[PDB]
């Protein structure tokens, strides 16, 4: 529910960090 | 320190990695 | 409850982004 | 052990703010 | 890109979801 | 406004107080 929607929120930030200039595909 | 290496040029993951405990 | 109390933070964040100049009042 | 890994960040962003110029030393349960 | 149009002048809502799929 | 005070200098916590209820 929300908790999966906030855990997602901090999925992307640390996508965002891992990949780089890679990027990703949310 | 970590601000003066990774406010201005981006730190890598490796580079954040120096600052671990 | 820290689990109300993290969503708030990030409902505050979202606020901020979608109000825009009209601002926003959050209160527990 | 997800729910410990989301508070903690907002714990780290707390002590960041708080701590000020003291700085904090954080380790993992 | 969305760095050059959002990060040198603030995007509205509606100029951010351009960058939507 | 909050910006002009706390975006040109960083607010102490007593200064951030200032904005609550
Ligand atoms: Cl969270
Ligand atoms: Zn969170």
């Amino acid at each position: 529910f929300v908790n999966q929607h906030l855990c997602g929120s901090h999925l992307v930030e640390a996508l965002y960090l891992v990949c780089g200039e890679r990027g990703f595909f949310y | 320190g970590i601000v003066e290496q990774c406010c201005t040029s981006i730190c890598s993951l490796y580079q954040l990695e120096n600052y671990c405990n």
